């Protein structure tokens, strides 16, 4: 009962912590009551973070649903969520929420020091061939088809994390990558699933520069075309080269009912994959720019939407680019998190 | 002693006796070429004893990249027969997948360009870089094709 009754899962873009009821097959909250630090931590960990513990407080019921898995405490010394059962309705008031590590804030053409603290370049034989973004000090979040079949040996990528210029990207400098990890599903030509994972051999020390970016939780609502950002080292100019600065540039989702058209891509976009353009053109991704964060922000955080995946034309709108949808393999992050500890 | 020097763009190292080393050097397990006439990192095709790399600040790089014949899938390490790191190695009709591009080489070892058919498929690779179209409209020739992104063109009429 591991792999159902024992799950746990943050929600909303309130990080409202739920216990999954195998009895009746649903998603429920905790109530706030007996709870403390020590179950905060404990479900943290359960959930592949491992040490990484930043803040858990009871917030006003607001998802409206009437059922808790309510904590025990003369179970003894009994599995975390062993304790966890049903109930009608407490008298706390207040469901839990809790945040297992401080991610999405930002420092307040090109982009300034640590505004993007999340970017990373990736460096195949000193030389600048994907991007990335940090979710944790010690994991990386990039393309499948960067890692493919020939480049897949841990021991020919590094990382820089908080270097604005590709020639202040000095050799023996980087983090070096001690695991490379392909979703298993990943397609070589229709590069579905295309996300990997690129586990570090030391951690990220964070600071102003470098800084987690925030995962999407269960149930964000986006709406129809939000407003993005788009960062990475590539070339505004077509035919072009790695850019010698790292540049950011706004775009604006597109749906999925729309970039599948025969205008644009006659279904070539599967539910894995999201499209970010910007109407007007003159401003997409890029060359240096694939591997790279899709993020937004709403409700005061910085969210990861996807990363690059493929374009046919760069700021050549009307055909914009596409990247992966980070929130369909959250659950697979997680587990390959959670397997590693 | 035993660190690298930048200097206006050109990269040079020095061994345990200050002085530069030129040729072959195995650093930190990697191995660089430095011209022997200025001691500066290589750049650009170099043929080297029968053995043909692509050097972009004295590395070998890994890919496609034109030489005095064309393109050539430079490989990494034990790729085929032994070869060396970056060596360019024999690939014959097969395609090759990199980074997302997708090359296609002929009898020769050469990657195609331009149109081709490849067992009843026709495809399209830009000749600047021999990268083959894929995965949406391109404007080739002052037309429009339409490609699915394992590059294979659409017909469309």
């Amino acid at each position: 009962g591991e792999d159902e009754n024992r799950c746990v899962r943050l929600y909303g873009p309130n990080f409202i912590l739920q216990v999954y009821s195998s009895q009746r097959k649903s998603w429920h909250p905790v109530c706030q009551d007996d709870w403390n630090e020590n179950y905060g931590r404990a479900a943290c960990r359960d959930m592949g973070y491992k040490n990484n513990f930043y803040s858990s407080q009871g917030i006003v019921d607001d998802s409206g649903s009437t059922s808790f898995m309510k904590l025990n405490t003369s179970a003894g010394n009994v599995d975390i969520y062993k304790k966890l059962y049903h109930s009608d309705a407490c008298s706390s008031k207040a469901v839990v929420s809790l945040r297992c590590i401080a991610c999405g804030v930002n420092l307040n053409e090109s982009a300034l020091p640590g505004a993007w603290p999340w970017q990373v370049s990736l460096h195949v034989q000193n030389v600048h061939v994907c991007g990335g973004s940090i979710i944790t000090p010690e994991w990386i979040v990039t393309a499948a088809h960067c890692v493919e079949k020939p480049l897949n040996n841990p021991w020919h990528w590094t990382a820089f994390a908080g270097i604005l210029r590709q020639s202040f990207m000095f050799y023996g400098a980087g983090y070096q990558v001690e695991k490379v990890i392909s979703h298993p599903n990943y397609d070589s030509k229709t590069k579905n699933n295309d996300i990997a994972l690129m586990k570090l051999q030391k951690p990220l020390t964070f600071n102003d520069l470098v800084k987690p970016v925030c995962l999407p939780n269960p149930g964000m609502m986006l709406q129809p075309e939000q407003l993005c950002w788009i960062s990475g080292w590539g070339a505004t100019e077509e035919k072009g080269k790695t850019s010698e600065v790292l540049n950011a540039a706004k775009v604006l989702l597109i749906e999925t009912q729309r970039c599948n058209s025969r205008y644009v891509y006659d279904n070539l976009i599967t539910p894995a994959m999201i499209c970010a353009g910007f109407l007007q053109g003159n401003v997409d991704s890029c060359q240096g720019d694939s591997g790279g964060p899709l993020v937004t922000s709403k409700n005061n955080i910085w969210w990861l939407i996807g990363d690059t995946s493929w374009g046919s034309g760069c700021a050549k709108a009307y055909r914009p680019g596409v990247y992966g949808n980070v929130m369909v393999f959250t659950d697979w992050i997680y587990r390959q998190m959670r397997a590693d500890g | 002693q035993n660190k690298f020097l930048i200097f206006n763009e050109d990269v040079y190292y020095f061994d345990s006796s200050s002085k530069a080393v030129t040729g072959w050097r195995t650093i930190d397990d990697h191995r660089f070429y430095f011209e022997p006439n200025t001691g500066i990192g290589a750049n650009g095709y170099k043929t080297l004893d029968g053995k043909n790399f692509y050097f972009r600040n004295g590395l070998p790089q890994f890919g496609v990249f034109k030489g005095p014949d064309g393109f050539e899938y430079f490989a990494p390490a034990n790729t085929h027969n032994n070869n060396e790191e970056g060596q360019s190695i024999t690939y014959q009709n097969k395609f090759l997948v990199f980074l997302g591009n997708r090359y296609y080489f002929d009898s020769s070892s050469k990657a195609v360009t331009g149109w081709q058919t490849i067992n009843g498929n026709t495809y399209y690779f830009m000749p600047d870089t021999a990268i083959a179209a894929a995965g949406g409209f391109f404007t080739i020739d002052g037309a429009i094709y339409f490609f699915g992104i394992d590059g294979v063109k659409q017909p469309g009429i």
